RNA sequence: CAGAGGUGAAAUUCUUGGAUUUAUUGAAGACUAACUACUGCGAAAGCAUUUGCCAAGGACGUUUUCAUUAAUCAAGAACGACCAUAAACUAUGCCGACUAGGGAUCGGGUGGUGUUUUUUUAAUGACCCACUCGGCACCUUACGAGAACUGGGGGGAGUAUGGUCGCAAGGCUGAAACUUAAAGGAA
């Protein structure tokens, strides 16, 4: 439970498989996997002490297209 | 050539609207190997037959595995990776390991993982495609990966957690390179 | 016109067995396994080893006078994997490529029917 | 240590061919090796225990018997021919794995019946619960009393089909799959039941030899052969 | 006839007194594969081959019978010298005295009137539809004070330390009372 590389690989197994033997360790991770992996790590670190109304800011999407995005995703 | 070979699986009823869609792709992907295949939609079956032009003797076995993968509800671009020599199936049996239903579903959900993380990390490490369905575990991949996932699943139905096997798989990759 | 043996290809992991017997199964004609052709002790199951074993199987079957084989392809079965190893399709392909006619491919691995696990 | 030197064991091998009983179509099924007929283990008694597993499609010319392998037991040797008799019947595993589907029940039965000879046979039966046409519920399960009643009539009418048959009559009865039609007609009063099959027939005990009965199953034959020319 | 296991590779092990593979047969101890389900039964732990016996149980049907015989639980009771063993490990949800529903399914019942069934041997099905009772669940809705195998310090994330308790540096070893051998280290 206190292994860091193992648990990071576990919860970033999904987007490594989405944006790929395979590589998982940093100093071998090429672009979009690297950007989203680093962003996921920074979110997970900053969600403890940062405020909940300030850590996860949504991208500003208009109403009638964000609701359609949500409806198609729920479908 | 050969004399005749004919295998057939039969699929559950809800799959027919998917199999009707993908069926022309199955005929392309098997007619490049000279294997006929019918999709019966009234008796609910899929048959594959060795035709008169089949010079590969063993490909009817992989066509059999392909149609029972389609019956066991893996999708088509996943399942046509069985027609190539380096890849095979395995159907692990997990029902006969533990007694009570609570411990069974908790060890099987442990095999899947939180958010699917354990299963996706296992697919990544073993280079396999794994389906935990019902009281069995389907898997497609190379044979070293199939050996690895079979020992992982059986020891997960026994009491040792699967992230120990995921850790030793990472250790063994970075120890084999 | 053909004389028929049977193939009895037992393709586990770690090894493959290409073992032609007669139509009964009582008399054997050239059992040669995979690990006796080329042994690094881990390439015994490999398609190259299964192709070598099936090729000199077909040599001795053409020597004795068998023109065709009924293929019985099994895995380790039992309370175990039930899937044929990488050598089964390779041994079948090498048996067909080395002159023998193939008939009646069937899958005779021992499904354990309520086994002895726990 | 020291192992052995080889001396080629196909110079002492003798080829026999296997004549099937005349309850079939084309009866030359193949050939068989045995060691050469020496004194102290003659070849004609090195044989006589061998069963061969042939395909009923190869024995009957068609291809709707592509499953359903059978066993023929070698009984009497004469003149480089192995005359066989029926020894059992079995499906291939792929046939009943191709038959089993979820959302139905398989009713399987078996009976140990002694025929009009003194062969005793364990004979099996499988049947799967159909759904009717216009049935909209996805299940079509039997209510397990329908299973007990179906299995009861399966046991009764197939132990009526045996005892009322010899081995040759039973074999000629189960080649064109007609005991399955008897089960279907006798059971459609209870449940629909798709694809009833017999699937497996095992010999348990066999009475005696009776060379006359075997040669009446095959055909006659007796030889006065050649004479030495000195 | 010369290897077979097994492994990421290996190895312990078996093997020309024939292992592994193949065929026939016997014996043993288990187990009941697929069918197998967000299905069933059981007070719970739990229960899957066939047939029979033994008692039991539930739901339904009932213009049968008794007539308040009832509900909840502290206490107590039932179930739960040889051969040596695993359990948890990511989870979830708002509760009750509470309104209506919806689809699917299991057991019973009533009605309809088509198809599979079928006939002067007994009775007995299967499916479709509506209604209804009772279950295992699931998806929703409306409305309520919902108060009055034992041992426990006090939030999370950090930062500093002239306090107290520890652990820790030196410096070629031999080699100090001896400026000392061999050998080793380092460069």
């Amino acid at each position: 439970q206190n292994d860091l590389e193992l648990q990071q690989f576990l919860r970033e197994s999904h987007l490594l498989s989405a944006f790929n033997g395979i590589v998982y360790q940093d100093d071998q991770v090429i672009g979009k996997a690297r950007s989203r992996t680093l962003e996921m790590r920074l979110n997970r670190l900053s969600r403890v002490n940062g405020h909940q109304d300030k850590i996860n800011k949504l991208e500003k999407v208009p109403m009638h297209i964000r609701r359609g995005m949500i409806d198609k995703h729920v479908k | 050539f050969a004399e005749e070979s004919s295998f057939m699986t039969l699929f559950p009823k809800y799959r027919e609207s998917y199999l009707k869609t993908i069926w022309n792709d199955v005929t392309r992907a098997l007619d490049k190997h000279n294997i006929a295949c019918v999709l019966d939609l009234v008796e609910g079956s899929m048959t594959v037959k060795t035709t008169r032009k089949t010079y590969d003797p063993a490909i009817i076995l992989k066509a059999r595995d392909l149609i029972k993968l389609l019956a066991r509800s893996v999708p088509f671009p996943q399942a046509v990776k069985i027609l190539q020599d380096d890849m095979a199936c395995d159907v692990i049996k997990i029902g006969n390991f533990v007694t009570n239903k609570e411990r069974f579903v908790k060890r099987r959900q442990r095999l899947v993982g939180p958010n699917g993380n354990t299963l996706k990390a296992l697919e990544l490490l073993t280079k396999c495609y794994i389906l935990v369905q019902g009281n069995t575990v389907s898997a497609m991949g190379p044979f070293k990966g199939l050996k690895e996932v079979r020992r992982v699943v059986e020891d997960c139905m026994k009491n040792i957690h699967p992230i120990y096997h995921i850790k030793e798989l990472m250790i063994k990759r970075e120890l084999a390179k | 016109s053909q004389v028929f043996g049977v193939a009895r290809i037992y393709a586990s992991f770690n090894d493959t067995f290409v073992h032609v017997t007669d139509l009964s199964g009582k008399e054997t004609i050239a059992r040669v396994t995979g690990g006796m052709k080329v042994k690094a002790d881990r390439d015994e199951s490999s398609p190259y080893a299964a192709m070598l074993a099936a090729q000199d199987v077909a040599a001795k079957c053409k020597e004795v006078g068998i023109t065709a084989v009924h293929v019985k392809i099994r895995a380790t079965g039992g309370t175990r994997t039930k899937t044929p190893g990488p050598g089964g399709q390779a041994a079948l392909r090498a048996l067909a490529r080395s002159g023998l006619r193939i008939g009646r491919i069937e899958d005779v691995t021992p499904v354990p029917s309520d086994s002895t696990r726990k | 240590g020291q192992k052995k030197r080889v001396v080629d064991p196909f110079t002492r091998k003798e080829w026999f061919d296997i004549k099937a009983p005349s309850t079939f179509e084309n009866r030359n099924v193949g050939k068989t090796l045995v060691n050469k007929s020496t004194g102290l283990k003659s070849a004609s008694d090195a044989l006589k225990g061998r069963v061969v597993e042939v395909c009923l499609a190869d024995l009957q010319g068609s291809e709707d018997h592509s499953f359903r392998k059978i066993k023929l037991r070698v009984d009497e040797v004469q003149g480089k021919n192995l005359l066989t008799n029926f020894h059992g019947m079995d499906f291939t595993t792929d046939k009943l794995r191709s038959m089993v589907r979820k959302w139905q029940t398989l009713i399987e039965a078996n009976v140990t019946v002694k025929t009009s000879d003194d062969y005793v046979l364990r004979i099996f039966a499988i049947a799967f619960t159909r759904k009717q046409a216009n049935q909209v519920k996805r299940h079509s399960y039997a209510q397990s009393s329908h299973i007990r009643a179906i299995r009861k009539v399966i046991s009764e009418i197939l132990t009526k089909e045996v005892q009322g048959s010899t081995l040759a009559q039973l074999t000629s009865k189960l080649i064109p799959e007609v005991i399955n039609k008897e089960i279907e007609n006798a059971t459609k009063d209870i449940f629909p039941l798709q694809n009833i099959h017999v699937r497996k027939v095992k010999l348990l005990k066999q009475p005696k030899f009776d060379v006359g009965a075997l040669m009446a199953l095959h055909g006659e034959g007796s030889g006065e052969e050649k004479g030495k020319k000195v």
